């Protein structure tokens, strides 16, 4: 998968995983419907909990998405925010970045995620592996070899991060 | 190591002294009680008997049976005496056991440290002797 | 860098930053939670007494509900940051299990009784108190030391089995009721390994043939085995303790 | 004004010798006071000596009532001795002349033992040992709190296992104080056999398993964690002290060598100057 | 943007909808409160009063309260006073209605069942 995805010939496409949550909510409710707990001795009926689950699952299922795409085509592309049907966000550079973000718990354990920053863009969350730092800017250089724009790091500029397009 | 045991035995005997002479007149209602059925009355009776019984508590053998035999005293809400003897036995036993094992471990540590520095010195002396032997061979 | 205008994910990370800023870094909220938990601990210590519980049972039920709802609120707030990180944690699993068992026994009928309600509360007391620093190092090194304790325990038990064969050859139906039953025999051997008050056992097998008999042999074999095993166990315990504690000192 | 002379007097060894002599005679008074005859008869010597001792201790508190309590409020041994003086002075003020409502006598030998503790407050070698072992107070407090939490956990477990059912086992896992004392006994080695014979007759077969699990947790963990913690705390405390002492000795050695080198250079320069001028 | 298209599809803009859901929760809970009061005062038909659904609509109450709060927090950064006033008014009315129903249920306690 290491040499398949970072090349990313021309455009990239992206989706959301909320359909998984909607399908799981539907499965859980359909389990809850037939032969649930019989708590009439509790002087109550708990059908409204799966009813509210159905409201939530139906609303989450309504979040349809055709293949969130940009103009990351390996050219002088505008990085115009593209969706099958409607289009919203357009900007001449200086907005599409890739930024490393950090999160901490009460203990102090650090979790590292990555986000393609821009006007209502999609993130670049990696597949469930953030305990060590590894290589940092190697995938950043791969993104640069794609269509070099930015590779931002945490906190301010300082050092250890590279920029390619600036608006001054 | 017993040469190094210069102040720990003094503190041990002085803590023994103060706690024993304190605990003479604490369970003063035990030996000086007119209960016919009792078998540990002579433990707290005399000062030397008090020394013997607090050494027994220091060794921590049958402290449960001892306390159950002092439970035959009229229970005065156990507010000062039971907590005093329990704190004495636990604090003395754990503190002095830990301090003596720590001191003997430190004795072994410094014995091995002196050994380590001594073969270190022997090795650098041997290396210097080898270098001076090469110097003597070259000078000839 | 300059960050002329923030985006949606910067907003989300900022919101999570304020979410972890409170109740995770603020000493006031943790202090209030510790105060409430110490108060219900005091009420726990006020139990074992019906003379107090007759005017306190309704208040005990109310404070039970209060501590349960603040516990589940804390668990929900922890789940807000993500179910994956809360499920994949070394210690949050324990608090989740504690609140799950307590709430399952509370809302649904259960045979859990006080023997579940109170120990779970004091487990939560411990889990709150270790978060405040000056016992966290000691509990951390205790849980670091236990995997090295495991091998010593396993070796001790295996040696005690392979010597309990020699034991049970002279056990059962004679000097009985503590050397019989092959597991009560094992646990009586363990009692003697703990090395306190075996003179009852010494008088138990006393007077076999009143001078030597096997009164010499079995007693001396078992006694030298007991003293060797007790020394080995106590040593191996303290040395594993100091070995895993040297990892702390590094 | 006269504070310099007063501090010079308090630095003199004669006042400390008089103080040590008075409290050693107090120790001998306690030695003779644990007897019964000299406790109340042939006791005029006891009366006059005790008056002398309380006069001396009042004088010591008068020396320690100065502005130096700006240092007797943050320090180590110093707060200990002034608090010892306070908890000495108040009770025998309400005991020797009591005239009050009180239960009975349990703090005569205790007060005299506090005076013996004030005797042992000297001996600077013991002070250095106390300094070397005083950083373990936080550690032993933390392990004591861990012991108390585990004791509370198994206290409520034992009450709910053997005291709630109310079919026996009373005053062992029954009343809370007796339950706590039995748990402290069971976490040690003492009294486990008789308690085991007591508990197995209450129709609870798993009680033996629970008790042996409790022993193999509590006794081993408490004893061995305590001995390891204190062993390496003492080792790391003495390692830095010995290293600092050797560093000071080395610094003195190099200073002496530098003094010798400077003296040799001065002698060589003087000899050269006398040879030139001669 | 094309609110048009905003309201178009695939999903929708930020939060909002999640705030107006608390509104329709307020509508249905106000209707249930009105039915409860109406059956308590005049008709006296405790057979069909909402004695039966007791804890599940309280859970609906609390999730609606949390939802209105989270919507207010997630909609405050737009920098516009009208949205903040909208969300805060909805939060205030939901809290008032929750406290009102809590008082009502605590009052009518001798009328459900006994434990
Ligand atoms: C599921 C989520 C959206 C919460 C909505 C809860 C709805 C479905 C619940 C809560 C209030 C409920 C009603 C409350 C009162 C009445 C009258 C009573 O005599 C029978 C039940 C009946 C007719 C209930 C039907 C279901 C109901 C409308």
């Amino acid at each position: 998968m290491c040499w398949v995805m970072p090349p990313s010939v021309f455009v990239l496409e992206y989706y959301l995983d909320t359909l998984w949550k909607g399908t799981m909510l539907f499965i859980i409710c359909l389990v809850f419907i037939s032969c649930n707990v019989l708590r009439e001795v509790k002087y109550q009926e708990t059908w409204c909990f799966p009813a509210y689950g159905m409201v939530i699952g139906l609303w989450l299922m309504l979040s349809s998405i055709p293949q969130r795409r940009l103009v990351l085509n390996h050219t002088r592309g505008m990085y115009h925010f593209s969706i099958q049907g409607r289009t919203v966000c357009q900007g001449p550079m200086h907005l599409v970045y890739v930024r490393l973000a950090l999160s901490s718990d009460a203990y102090g354990g650090r979790f590292f995620q990555l986000v393609l920053c821009g006007h209502k863009l999609e993130p670049l969350v990696l597949v469930q592996l953030s305990e060590r730092y590894e290589q940092m800017e190697f995938l950043g250089r791969h993104l640069a070899r794609k269509l070099n724009i930015n590779y931002f790091d945490y906190l301010a500029s300082s050092y250890r991060h590279v920029v390619r397009h600036w608006p001054l | 190591a017993l040469k190094s045991m210069t102040f720990l035995l003094m503190l041990l005997l002085i803590f023994f002294y103060i706690f024993a002479v304190t605990g003479v007149y604490f369970f003063r209602e035990y030996s000086r009680s007119t209960i016919e059925g009792l078998e540990y009355n002579m433990f707290f009776s005399d000062l030397l008997n008090s020394l013997v019984t607090v050494f027994i508590l220091f060794t921590l053998d049958h402290w449960y049976a001892v306390l159950q035999d002092i439970w035959k005293v009229p229970e005065s809400s156990r507010v000062f005496s039971s907590i005093y003897v329990i704190l004495w036995l636990l604090l003395g036993s754990i503190i002095f056991r830990n301090i003596i094992v720590a001191m003997m471990v430190t004795n072994f540590q410094n014995i091995r440290s002196e050994l380590s520095e001594e073969m270190s010195h022997l090795e650098v002396q041997y290396k210097a002797d080898m270098f001076k032997q090469q110097i003597i061979q070259r000078r000839q | 860098d300059v960050m002329e205008k923030k985006d949606a994910w910067d907003v989300q990370e900022f919101i999570t930053q304020m979410y972890i800023k409170q109740l995770l870094r603020h000493p006031a909220f943790q202090l209030l939670l510790a105060f409430l938990l110490l108060s219900n601990a005091i009420t726990i210590a006020l139990r074992t007494n019906s003379y107090l519980g007759q005017k306190h049972y309704e208040l005990f039920s109310t404070i039970d509900d209060i501590v349960l709802t603040i516990l589940i609120c804390e668990v929900l707030l922890g789940w807000l940051n993500g179910f994956w990180i809360f499920w994949k944690d070394g210690w949050n699993i324990l608090n989740f299990a504690i609140v799950f068992i307590l709430f399952m026994g509370f809302f649904i009928k259960q045979l859990d009784m006080v023997a579940i309600t109170y120990p779970l509360r004091v487990l939560r007391l411990v889990h709150v108190c270790m978060a405040v620093e000056p016992l966290a190092r000691i509990i951390k090194v205790i849980l670091q030391s236990m995997p090295d304790l495991a091998n010593v325990m396993a070796l001790i038990l295996f040696f005690m089995l392979v010597f309990s064969v020699f034991g049970v050859t002279l056990f059962g139906a004679f000097v009985p009721k503590h050397f019989q039953n092959m597991g009560v025999a094992l646990y009586t051997l363990f009692i003697c390994i703990t090395q306190d008050g075996w003179l009852d056992i010494y008088t138990d097998f006393q007077m076999d043939e009143r001078e030597y008999a096997m009164e010499v042999g079995g007693a001396i074999y078992f006694a030298v085995f007991i003293t060797l095993g007790a020394f080995i166990g106590l040593n191996l315990f303290v040395v594993v303790v100091t070995t895993n504690l040297e990892q702390m000192m590094k | 004004e006269c504070q310099a002379y007063f501090r010079k007097v308090i630095k003199s060894t004669f006042f400390q010798i008089v103080m040590i002599t008075t409290v050693t005679t107090n120790s001998f008074l306690l030695v003779l006071g644990t007897n019964y005859d000299i406790q109340f008869e042939f006791f005029r010597t006891f009366e006059v000596s005790e008056l002398f001792f309380v006069s001396v201790y009042v004088c010591e508190f008068l020396m320690k009532v100065y502005v130096d309590p700006i240092t007797y409020w943050k320090d180590g041994y110093n707060i200990l001795d002034v608090i010892i003086l306070i908890i000495l002075t108040i009770p025998y003020l309400l005991r020797k002349i009591k005239g009050n409502h009180s239960a009975y006598l349990h703090f005569a030998d205790g007060i005299q033992s506090l005076r013996i503790l004030k005797l042992i407050s000297y001996s600077r070698g013991i002070r250095t040992l106390i300094i070397a072992v005083g950083e373990t107070v936080y550690t032993v407090a933390s392990v004591l709190t861990l012991l108390f939490l585990l004791m509370f956990v198994f206290a409520i477990l034992g009450f709910c296992l053997f005291g709630v059912t109310d079919r026996g086992d009373l005053e062992n896992w029954g009343n809370l104080a007796s339950a706590f004392f039995t748990l402290f006994s069971l976490a040690t080695v003492d009294g486990w056999t008789d308690l085991q014979e007591e508990l197995d007759k209450r129709k609870f077969t798993v009680s033996r398993a629970f008790t042996i699990l409790f022993i193999l947790l509590a006794s081993f963990i408490f004893l061995n964690m305590f001995v390891g913690v204190m062993i390496m705390h003492t080792e790391d405390s003495m390692k830095k002290f010995e290293r600092d002492l050797t560093l000071e000795r080395n610094l003195a050695i190099m200073e002496e060598k530098q003094i010798i080198l400077k003296r040799q250079q001065e002698e060589v320069n003087r000899l050269m100057n006398t040879q030139k001028s001669g | 943007m094309r609110w048009r298209d905003r309201i178009a599809v695939l999903c929708f803009p930020p939060g909002l909808m999640l705030t107006v859901a608390a509104l329709i929760l307020f509508f249905i809970h106000m209707g249930v409160f009105a039915s409860d009061v109406h059956n308590f005062c005049v008709i006296h038909n405790y057979d069909h009063m909402s004695f039966r659904y007791t804890v599940v609509l309280i859970f609906s109450q609390v999730i609606s309260i949390g939802w209105a709060a989270m919507g207010s927090l997630y909609a405050e950064m737009t920098g516009d006073k009208f949205l903040r006033c909208f969300a805060l008014t909805i939060l205030i009315l939901n809290g008032a209605m929750f406290f009102n129903r809590l008082c009502l249920e605590f009052l009518a306690i001798n009328y459900r069942e006994e434990r």
